[PDB]
């Protein structure tokens, strides 16, 4: 449920949104927050952020030096698990070519959906106000009351006849 | 080999900050920069002015509208002075404060309103002194009353201008 500025997943910019509604974004449903949580903890190599020198991925220690494939899913199924609303993981499929050097993994992430607390800084209001009368209608009775019974002797007429 | 001054400007104030965005991870999206650089630029304007409000307020650049603040705290009001000239009367009363009326001495103080040889001064034997002026920029008349402020208790004075030699 954590809320933070909704990312596009298509480009990587912000998801101002359509062209009949731009305007800006929060990430509300689970599922977009997580997205955009790992996206951001696997692109930002580690260090390479000022204010926070422990945050990012080391890909210095692997990329350009002659290493052992099952060391890698280790630190790439390592780092998923660091969010504290991560269920499990399905699958994975890594896969390494020797000819063009290049290493692509596939894998899937399961996480639940949770309930809003308060919808006091989103928004609405989940309440009906009563609405006053009008006229004297309040002072002297209400028409309806009679338009209602007109209604219903009709349709009681209505029914006894065979149709 | 650097400038004891450190008020100025701060060089390229918006490339910085740009460049702590992570590992270009944003960059060449086009969305996320605009924003971004809509914000900063706005602390450009901001920080420009922050020099003129210091650089401004000095005697030798403050226009007339504060200057008369500046000469206000000295006891030196505008009466019926210009601005351009109501900047020197200032600098000539202020500098008057460390003097002792030398030969030497005034022409040092006159050498700040003719340039370097639009000035020049004889002597004479009974207390006579005598000023000349060759390439004035301001109207004289008014500056007089200071002229007088700093030479001696006893002085004997002439006063002619001219345009040249």
């Amino acid at each position: 449920q954590f809320k933070d500025l909704l990312l596009d997943p298509l480009t990587g910019d912000l998801d101002f949104g359509t062209p009949g509604d731009r305007g800006m974004r929060l990430a509300l449903t689970n599922q977009l927050s997580l997205r955009q949580r790992l996206y951001l903890r696997f692109a930002i190599w580690a260090g390479d952020w000022y204010f926070d020198e422990t945050f990012g991925f080391p890909y210095r220690t692997f990329v350009g030096k002659k290493t052992v494939k099952a060391v890698l899913d280790g630190r790439i199924k390592s780092e998923v698990r660091q969010e504290p609303d991560v269920l499990q993981i399905t699958d994975f499929q890594s896969t390494m070519d020797v000819v063009s050097r290049s290493y692509k993994c596939f894998f899937t992430v399961v996480t639940a959906e949770g309930e809003e607390i308060s919808l006091a800084f989103v928004g609405e209001d989940e309440y009906q106000y009563p609405t006053p009368p009008e006229s004297n209608v309040q002072l002297c009775g209400d028409e309806g009351v009679i338009i209602n019974f007109k209604n219903k002797l009709y349709y009681l007429i209505n029914f006894r006849l065979p149709k | 080999l650097k400038d004891v001054n450190h008020i100025h400007p701060l060089p390229d104030f918006v490339r910085g900050g740009f460049d702590y965005v992570p590992s270009d991870i944003f960059s060449g999206k086009e969305n996320f920069e605009q924003t971004l650089r809509i914000l900063l630029e706005r602390l450009e304007f901001i920080d420009q002015k922050m020099v003129e409000l210091a650089e401004l307020r000095t005697t030798l650049n403050a226009e007339d509208a504060i200057l008369d603040e500046i000469g206000r705290q000295l006891g030196i009001y505008r009466n019926g002075l210009n601005d351009p000239e109501y900047r020197a009367v200032i600098m000539i009363l202020t500098g008057n404060n460390s003097k002792s009326g030398t030969r030497a001495d005034i022409i040092a103080t006159l050498k700040q309103l003719f340039g370097e040889d639009g000035v020049t001064t004889y002597k004479g034997y009974n207390y006579r002194l005598d000023i000349n002026i060759f390439n004035t920029c301001m109207e004289v008349t008014d500056i007089l009353p200071e002229i007088i402020d700093m030479l001696p208790l006893v002085t004997h004075l002439r006063v002619v201008e001219n345009q040249g030699y």
